[PDB]
């Protein structure tokens, strides 16, 4: 459970600083094959920022992830 | 390939453009 949640989290967090940034998350849709602006991408990151920092923590990640 | 989690969070993050691609 917490152990495939940590593991999604290393494949967004490319340089492992715990942080998600909006670079990364550029990189990994792009290498799934999704066209997104500079906008869209931001937009995503909103999904999960809650601290407004313009970025996601592992904590904003878990939330983000058991909330729907 | 994606390992499931990442795959629900891909579609988590994609959840406003998603909804906007159903509206287009
Ligand atoms: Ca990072
Ligand atoms: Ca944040």
């Amino acid at each position: 459970s917490e152990e495939e949640i940590r593991e999604a989290f290393r494949v967004f967090d490319k340089d492992g600083n715990g942080f998600i940034s909006a670079a990364e998350l550029r990189h990994v849709m792009t290498n799934l094959g999704e066209k997104l602006t500079d906008e869209e991408v931001d937009e995503m990151i909103r999904e999960a920022d809650i601290d407004g920092d313009g970025q996601v923590n592992y904590e904003e990640f878990v939330t983000m992830m058991t909330s729907k | 390939d994606v390992t499931r989690a990442t795959r629900v969070a891909y579609v988590k993050f994609m959840r406003k453009k998603m909804a906007a691609d159903e509206v287009s």
